[PDB]
């Protein structure tokens, strides 16, 4: 079956470099044309490359050809995407797809994704702050200062799964904040401990906020 | 560059209804014409090639018509397994172009939010900072207008507001609306309230809390 985990993505300064990888398997890599494929909320999805299946042949759309550079090692099955004077407009989540054909074709297979974040702002750890009241109560936790995305959010470690809301970060200049909310039934709080985990991958901040009663 | 356009942008539909997605090419691609589905936080997955040919494991109720520059692409009816964002791609000349998406809202019952307020935490004080947030959840449809008065008097500076996607097991939507201030500009004030405007009801439903 077949399996295409691209990985690379990462907080990149304007006009740097970057270099994302593709690692196929479940089927012949040197049998099928490979490419790379973006996606942003406000543009949607937009080809950015293609290579054959033997790799003699490149295609890319004029808005990235001269900076954007597909190859491909069929001996390791991997497909690359080294990115060169990056752009703003070259923020977005970079898929990993294959053609049905040798050389370009629709996609049949696509992968998990990797998202490429071109900016100037600075790694920064979020402030978790607990949202406590002051039937069934409602408790909220608000994730604020941090950049980049993303930033996971569970409550009880993910024991609590129902009533949770995590609404979309927002910019509100060059840091993120969001925000979750939890409802629980009336008897099973404050009697019990409803805590918030708040996990930064980016710069390696976990935290574990309990929700105690004004 | 063979230019698609596709519409109706966001379409709401009840479920078992119809839904008939349309795109249309800027010059003649025979059928080479593809539809893809994506579902939220996921990659795309393919549902119909070429030749308006339904991908295997598809289920039957999709289906793909149109050949030369008009497309369909339907659903005898809806299922709430069906909420996605609806994307056609040519693949007859390079480039290899894709519509706007089309995105599937299900059409369900009026609710009325349940809103919730919150005064500032106090380690937030101390940090120098005051955010407000008030919590409006499970309601619909998704068009609301939540306001921030403090001391019966007016503001909209500070305020940050978030949606959540269309609720996959109620069909609702839940949204955040957070006011922030200096801790300072906090104090010196009382009446802080949470307004929203909704269809589904006609005073506005008001929360709100002092000091
Ligand atoms: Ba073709």
């Amino acid at each position: 079956e077949v399996q295409l985990v691209e990985s690379g993505g990462d907080l990149v300064k304007p006009g740097g470099s970057l270099k994302l990888s593709c690692a196929a398997s479940g089927f012949t890599f040197s049998s099928y044309g490979m490419s790379w494929v973006r996606q942003t909320p406000d543009k949607g999805l937009e080809w950015v490359a293609t290579i054959s299946s033997g790799g003699s042949y490149t295609y890319y759309p004029d808005n990235v050809k001269g900076r954007f550079t597909i190859s491909r090692d069929n001996a390791k099955n991997t497909l690359y995407l080294q990115m060169s004077s990056l752009k703003s407009e070259d923020t977005a989540m970079y898929y990993c797809a294959r053609h049905e054909d040798g050389n370009w074709n629709y996609f049949d297979y696509w992968g998990q994704g990797t998202t490429l974040t071109v900016s100037s702002a600075k790694t920064t750890p979020p402030s978790v702050y607990p949202l406590a009241p002051g039937s069934m109560v409602t408790l909220g936790c608000l994730v604020k200062g941090y950049f980049p995305e993303p930033v996971t959010v569970t409550w009880n470690s993910g024991s609590l799964s129902s009533g949770v809301h995590t609404f979309p970060a927002v910019l509100q200049s060059d840091l993120y904040t969001l925000s979750s909310s939890v409802t629980v039934p009336s008897s099973t709080w404050p009697s019990e401990t409803v805590t918030c985990n708040v996990a930064h991958p980016a710069s390696s901040t976990k935290v574990d906020k309990k929700i105690v009663p004004r | 560059e063979t230019t698609v356009t596709q519409s109706p942008a966001s379409l709401s539909v009840a479920i078992g209804e119809k839904v008939t997605i349309r795109c249309i090419t800027s010059t003649d691609i025979d059928d080479d014409m593809n539809w893809y589905q994506q579902k939220p936080g996921e990659p795309p997955k393919f549902f119909i090639s070429e030749g308006n040919t339904l991908r295997p494991g598809v289920p039957s109720r999709f289906s793909s018509s149109g050949y030369g520059t008009d497309f369909v692409f339907t659903i005898e009816n809806m299922l709430s397994e069906d909420v996605a964002d609806y994307y056609c791609l040519q693949s007859d000349t390079l480039p290899l172009t894709f519509g706007s998406g089309t995105k599937l809202e299900i059409k369900r019952a009026d609710a009325a939010p349940t809103v919730s307020i919150f005064p500032p935490s106090s380690e937030q004080l101390t940090s120098g900072g005051a955010s407000v947030v008030c919590f409006l959840n499970n309601f619909y449809p998704k068009d609301i207008n939540v306001k921030w008065k403090i001391d019966g008097s007016e503001r909209q500076n500070g305020v940050l507001n978030s949606w959540t996607d269309q609720d996959s097991k109620d069909s609702t939507y839940s949204m955040s609306s957070t006011l922030t201030l200096t801790k300072d500009e906090y104090e010196r004030h009382n009446s802080y309230t949470c307004e929203a405007t909704h269809k589904t009801s006609t005073s506005p439903i008001v929360k709100s809390f002092n000091r």
